[PDB]
């Protein structure tokens, strides 16, 4: 019965949090949104408000249209019928050109015209979201970390879609939009590429995506143990070290030899995630324009 | 030697067993009666696989495989060189691995500060013992387990997975995958924001957590809060490993066929399951 | 046979072994260089140097942190080693609860209290903050504040609120004298008709470190009431029976 500060306990609720100005354009902030009693057990009720602007219309529109090329298609290849969409809905597939038409922008609207223009509305719909996220961070004054980690989530689909088929001379090498069918893709390509578990690049993916977990329950769970001093308040412990943050860095030292402090857990943090993105990049990179076959490359480099 | 504060914390109790006996540190690591069974059993299972490379012929940690007994002995013991090795080596890591769990424990209690962290490394055991214990088990052999080697035990996650066709349509693999990918999301996010305000532009003073929020709901609208965040990539975590065990306890166990065949259900329901054209019709 | 991949793939390794050398410094901007038991600079730091010097400035006035710098507890610390080796435990020489070591530490942070991004105390007494109150869960004012004794030990009279986060960080509970202590939030079950608190038996909540104004608490007095009420867990234990 010992409380364990999973959930809460008393919410509390008062007026609405409208959040620092510094130089935000306030011309673009919406109103705030209503509070979620649901969502206070968990974290905060507060919704909103959110910044429009420029860049953040422009992401949605461009994402919408890609949403809607990728949903008329599927309409189409259910031929309008309702019914039929629902039941196929996760075995339907805009596919790119054939490999007869390389990198062309000729394919027929039918025969991977549509994709290309899905991938066009993707393309402008991430990559103003990217700029959306470092401005958002410029206007409050902030470091551009989250712009950064961002780029090397960019960097595995700009590779995926773009600049891998780019290099293997066909767009037919890109993924196709689909549930099930970038599923296939996925299990294929590993197939096609003498199996993926022998790509150095994709061994070190695997080990920053578990380790992101192992990491994230580490200090999940730690933060949670040292709540009783505040220990989530980390940036005041950074400024102000506490009783919170020596007992979280003395528990693993006591465990493990060794320690983080409470800024620099966050730089494990930070790394750990965007390695997985940008190791797992470099080895789909890899893959095809230099490697054809991981397990008889690894074979012939020791492994 | 220690850190600056550490002195003040280095007092005696918390311990489960053994009372004061075993209530002390080498350097930096706290011993305690699981230290001491840490050690024996890591020890021990260390000792064994140098026993198994020994008879493999090879000192390469590359090519070292420890491999479970063939699927004939069932679940019954084997011989060492024939995965009785295996065994014995597995309970020691099961050893090793509770006691480190259980160690983690007094430290909490030395420290004054919850639970949380062998709680949620017991998620991280029970994912192992899954796959070397509650599956095996259930499936009749300790064949079904994986070698410990380090190249090896790949080749059993794809062995295994290819018996069911592309392992992708395992359901809850993907609900597992979804928490994992999330999780790595969200511990970028995570650590990006708190270092964002903490090093805020230059000629900046550091921000404050107001400003973490007013970021993320600027961005997206919602800010889950400081204390949301820590639970939430504790849920994250946890709920992928949870679902990992999942989608392999029931593997083998009561599914057999390709995973494909699980979603087919939702083609072939009677009342769509033969209008021509799209894909299932 | 050395190609592109080898390439790219030792040149990850070097890199990733100058990020963990990086990373490990980084988190050495507290607490190091490491000492001996009493107190000195230790002889083996490790293989990994100190960080060069980092400055924060802090707003609304608060001066600057430059980290690592010169450290000190900035307060006395009641134990005594009960061995002359190293790696044994340091027994309290006094109360160690009054004392605030072992797991009832406290550290000597500022002794102001922390404030949100406009300037104004992070932390209020929820009669000093307009417009809140208990939105879902037991209100537990009013109800009675049970120690792992089973006794009453004083009556809930005010939540105290992270206003930025909005989220209940104190009970503050008036005791049979009619003065009142912080209970953080962390070390409470509110139940139908009780506030349960194993943490501390009864007779020491009087002990809980007193705030020096009524309306706000500072960073120094939440160390102080957080560690002392987490060390009754190892300290009031005896009475937990
Ligand atoms: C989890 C689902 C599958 C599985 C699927 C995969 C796949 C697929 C891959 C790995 C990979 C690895 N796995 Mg495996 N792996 C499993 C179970 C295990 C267990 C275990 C006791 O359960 C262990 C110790 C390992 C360990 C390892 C490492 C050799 C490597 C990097 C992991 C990592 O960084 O993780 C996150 C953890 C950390 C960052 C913390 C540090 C962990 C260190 C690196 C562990 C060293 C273990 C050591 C070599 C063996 C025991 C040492 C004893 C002293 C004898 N796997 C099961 C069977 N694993 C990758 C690889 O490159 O393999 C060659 C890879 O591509
Ligand atoms: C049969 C299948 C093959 C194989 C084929 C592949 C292939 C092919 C790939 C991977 C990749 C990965 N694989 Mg593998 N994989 C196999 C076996 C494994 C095993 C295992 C237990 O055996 C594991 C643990 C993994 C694990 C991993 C990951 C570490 C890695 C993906 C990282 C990531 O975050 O991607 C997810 C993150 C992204 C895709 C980035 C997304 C960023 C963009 C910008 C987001 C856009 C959002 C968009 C606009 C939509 C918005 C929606 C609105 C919000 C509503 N694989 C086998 C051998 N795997 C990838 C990799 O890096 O390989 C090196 C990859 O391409
Ligand atoms: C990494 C190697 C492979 C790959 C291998 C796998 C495997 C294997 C699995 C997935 C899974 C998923 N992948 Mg994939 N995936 C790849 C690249 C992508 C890209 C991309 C931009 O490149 C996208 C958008 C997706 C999207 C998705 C989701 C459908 C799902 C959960 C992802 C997740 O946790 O996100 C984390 C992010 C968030 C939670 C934020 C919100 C994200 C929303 C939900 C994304 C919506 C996308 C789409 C528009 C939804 C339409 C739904 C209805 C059809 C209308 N994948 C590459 C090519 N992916 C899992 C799954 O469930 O598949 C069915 C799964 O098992
Ligand atoms: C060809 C292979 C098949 C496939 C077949 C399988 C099989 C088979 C399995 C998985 C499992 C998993 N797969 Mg799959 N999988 C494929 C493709 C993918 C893709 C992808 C993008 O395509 C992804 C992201 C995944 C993702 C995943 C995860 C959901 C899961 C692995 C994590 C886990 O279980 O952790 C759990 C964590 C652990 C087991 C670690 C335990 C650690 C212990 C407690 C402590 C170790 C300490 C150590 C010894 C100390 C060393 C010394 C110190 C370091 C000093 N797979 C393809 C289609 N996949 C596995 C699973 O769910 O397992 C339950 C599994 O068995
Ligand atoms: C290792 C790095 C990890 C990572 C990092 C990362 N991702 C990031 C970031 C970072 C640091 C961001 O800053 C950014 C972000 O903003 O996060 C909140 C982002 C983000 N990562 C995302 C997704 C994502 N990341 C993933 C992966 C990862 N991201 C890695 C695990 C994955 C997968 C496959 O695992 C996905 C799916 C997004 C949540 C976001 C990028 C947002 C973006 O680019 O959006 C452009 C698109 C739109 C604005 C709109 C699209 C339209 C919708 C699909 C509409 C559907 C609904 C409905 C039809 C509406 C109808 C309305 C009608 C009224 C018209
Ligand atoms: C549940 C969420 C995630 C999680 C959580 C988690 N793990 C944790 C913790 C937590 C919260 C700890 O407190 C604990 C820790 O101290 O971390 C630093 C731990 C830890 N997670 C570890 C590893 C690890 N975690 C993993 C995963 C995860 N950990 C999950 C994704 C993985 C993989 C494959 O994904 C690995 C490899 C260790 C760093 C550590 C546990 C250390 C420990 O138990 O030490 C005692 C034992 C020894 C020192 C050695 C024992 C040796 C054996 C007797 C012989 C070898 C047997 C083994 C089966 C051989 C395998 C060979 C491989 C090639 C397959
Ligand atoms: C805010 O707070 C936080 C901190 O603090 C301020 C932190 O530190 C941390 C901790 C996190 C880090 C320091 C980041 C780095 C961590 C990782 C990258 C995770 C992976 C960790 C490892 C691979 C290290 C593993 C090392 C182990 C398992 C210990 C090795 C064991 C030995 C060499 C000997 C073990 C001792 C034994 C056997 C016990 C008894 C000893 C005898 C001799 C007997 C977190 C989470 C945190 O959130
Ligand atoms: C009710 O129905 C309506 C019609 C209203 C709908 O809207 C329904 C909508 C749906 C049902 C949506 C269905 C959507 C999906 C199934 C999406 C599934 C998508 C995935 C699983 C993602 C797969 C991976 C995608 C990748 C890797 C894309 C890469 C993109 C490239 C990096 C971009 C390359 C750009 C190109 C080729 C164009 C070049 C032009 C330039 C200007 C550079
Ligand atoms: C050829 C293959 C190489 C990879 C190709 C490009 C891939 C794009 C990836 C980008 C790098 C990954 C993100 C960097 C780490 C996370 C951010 C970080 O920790 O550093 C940013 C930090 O300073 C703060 O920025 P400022 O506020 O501007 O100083
Ligand atoms: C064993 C040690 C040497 C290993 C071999 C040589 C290493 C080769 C390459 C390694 C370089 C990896 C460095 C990664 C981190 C880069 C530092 C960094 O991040 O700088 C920016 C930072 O200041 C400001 O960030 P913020 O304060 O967060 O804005
Ligand atoms: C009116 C607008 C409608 C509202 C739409 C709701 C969308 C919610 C989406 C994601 C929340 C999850 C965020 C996970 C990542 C958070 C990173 C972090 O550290 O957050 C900490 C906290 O937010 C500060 O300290
Ligand atoms: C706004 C649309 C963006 C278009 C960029 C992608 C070009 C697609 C070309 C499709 C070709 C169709 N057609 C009939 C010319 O063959
Ligand atoms: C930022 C955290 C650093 C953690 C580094 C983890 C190293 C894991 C080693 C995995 C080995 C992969 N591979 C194929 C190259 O052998
Ligand atoms: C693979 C990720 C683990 C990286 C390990 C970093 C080890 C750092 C050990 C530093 C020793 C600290 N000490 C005891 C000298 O203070
Ligand atoms: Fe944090």
């Amino acid at each position: 019965a010992e409380y364990q500060n999973i959930f809460t306990q008393v919410q509390v609720r008062g007026p609405a949090d409208l959040g620092m100005t510094e130089d935000v354009n306030l011309a673009n902030r919406s109103g705030v949104g209503p509070f979620s009693t649901l969502l206070g057990w968990f974290g905060n009720a507060q919704l909103g408000p959110i910044y429009l602007g420029s860049l953040g219309v422009l992401s949605l529109f461009s994402g919408l249209m890609w949403f809607f090329t990728i949903g008329i298609w599927f309409w189409y290849q259910a031929g309008w019928n309702p019914a039929v969409f629902l039941r196929d809905l996760f075995f339907f597939s805009l596919e790119p050109p054939a490999p007869e038409y390389g990198l062309s922008f000729a394919a027929p609207l039918k025969e991977g015209g549509l994709w290309l223009i899905a991938s066009f509305f993707m393309f402008v719909a991430v990559w103003s979201w990217w700029g959306r996220t470092y401005l958002r961070a410029q206007a409050l004054g902030m470091g551009k970390h989250t712009a950064w980690a961002f780029l090397s989530a960019i960097w595995l689909w700009m590779v995926l879609g773009f600049i891998r088929p780019i290099l293997m001379g066909s767009w037919s090498e890109a993924v196709p939009y689909g549930i099930f069918s970038h599923l296939d893709w996925t299990n294929n390509f590993s197939l096609v590429h003498g199996n993926l578990h022998y790509n150095p690049f994709h061994g070190l993916s695997i080990a920053f995506l578990y380790g992101s977990a192992l990491l994230f329950a580490m200090h999940g769970a730690t933060i949670l143990a040292v709540s009783r001093f505040g220990g989530e308040r980390e940036l005041e412990q950074i400024a102000d070290r506490g009783t919170a943050a020596e007992r979280a860095a003395l528990f693993w030292r006591w465990t493990m030899g060794f320690n983080a402090t409470m800024e620099g857990i966050h730089r494990w943090a930070i790394w750990m995630a965007v390695l997985v993105t940008l190791t797992g990049g470099i080895g789909i990179l890899l893959s095809g324009t230099v490697v054809d076959n991981w397990y008889v490359w690894g074979q012939n480099h020791g492994m | 030697a220690l850190l600056s504060f550490e002195r003040k914390y280095r007092v005696p109790g918390g311990t489960l067993v053994g009372g004061n006996l075993f209530d002390f540190w080498v350097g930096p690591f706290y011993v305690g009666f699981f230290g001491v069974a840490t050690f024996f059993f890591a020890a021990l299972g260390i000792i064994l696989i140098a026993w198994s490379a020994v008879l493999q012929g090879t000192w390469n940690p590359q090519l070292i495989s420890v491999y479970p007994p063939a699927l004939e002995y069932g679940l019954g013991g084997a011989p060492l060189a024939k995965g009785g090795l295996w065994q014995i080596i597995t309970i020691c890591a099961t050893g090793a691995f509770v006691s480190w769990a259980l160690r983690e424990v007094e430290i909490c209690r030395k420290l004054g500060i919850g639970y949380h962290i062998p709680f949620a490394f017991a998620f991280a055991i029970l994912a192992y013992l899954t796959l070397v214990l509650f599956r095996p088990v259930m499936m009749g052999a300790w064949g079904y387990a994986f070698p410990y080697g380090i190249w090896t035990h790949l080749d059993w996650v794809s062995n295994t997975g290819y018996t069911y066709g592309n392992f992708h349509y395992n359901p809850a693999h993907m609900i597992a995958i979804t928490f994992f990918f999330t999780n790595a999301l969200a511990l970028a996010l995570h650590g990006a924001l708190v270092l964002s305000a903490a090093n805020p532009e230059k000629g900046k003073e550091m921000r404050t957590p107001d400003h973490e929020d007013t970021f993320f709901r600027d961005l997206v609208g919602y800010s889950i809060g400081t204390l949301g965040i820590h639970r939430l990539g504790l849920l994250l975590s946890l709920s992928a490993v949870f679902f990992s065990a999942l989608c392999m306890i029931i593997t083998g166990t009561i599914w057999f066929d390709q995973w494909v065949d699980w979603w087919q259900w939702w083609v072939k329901l009677p009342w769509w399951a033969n209008i021509p054209g799209g894909i299932n019709g | 046979n050395f190609d592109l991949a080898s390439l790219a793939i030792y040149s990850f390794w070097i890199f990733l072994a100058g990020l963990i050398y990086y990373l490990q410094t980084e988190n050495m901007r507290e607490g190091y260089p490491l000492e001996n038991e009493d107190g000195t600079p230790a002889a083996n730091q490790g293989p990994f140097p100190l960080p060069k010097p980092k400055t924060f400035i802090l707003p609304h006035g608060r001066g600057t942190l430059t980290v690592p710098g010169p450290e000190s507890e900035d307060r006395p610390i009641a134990l005594a080693r009960t061995a002359v080796s190293e790696g044994f435990p340091h027994a309290p020489t006094g109360d160690p609860m009054k004392d605030g070591v072992g797991p009832a530490s406290w550290v000597a942070r500022r002794d102001l209290p922390e404030l949100d991004g406009h300037g104004h105390n992070k932390i209020k007494p929820m009669k000093a903050a307009a417009g809140f109150h208990v939105s879902a869960g037991k209100n537990p004012i009013g109800l009675p504040v049970r120690g792992c004794d089973l006794e009453i030990a004083g009556k809930v009279v005010d939540i105290w609120v992270d206003i930025p986060e909005q989220m209940a960080r104190f009970l503050e509970v008036e005791l049979k004298d009619g003065s009142t202590r912080l209970l953080p939030m962390q070390m409470v079950k509110v139940q139908s008709n009780r506030v349960h608190v194993n943490a501390l038996s009864s007779d020491l909540f009087a002990g809980i470190p007193t705030i020096k104004s009524p309306t706000e608490v500072t960073l120094l007095e939440e160390d102080k009431i957080c560690g002392y009420v987490a060390g009754g867990l190892m300290y009031a234990a005896p009475k937990r029976k």
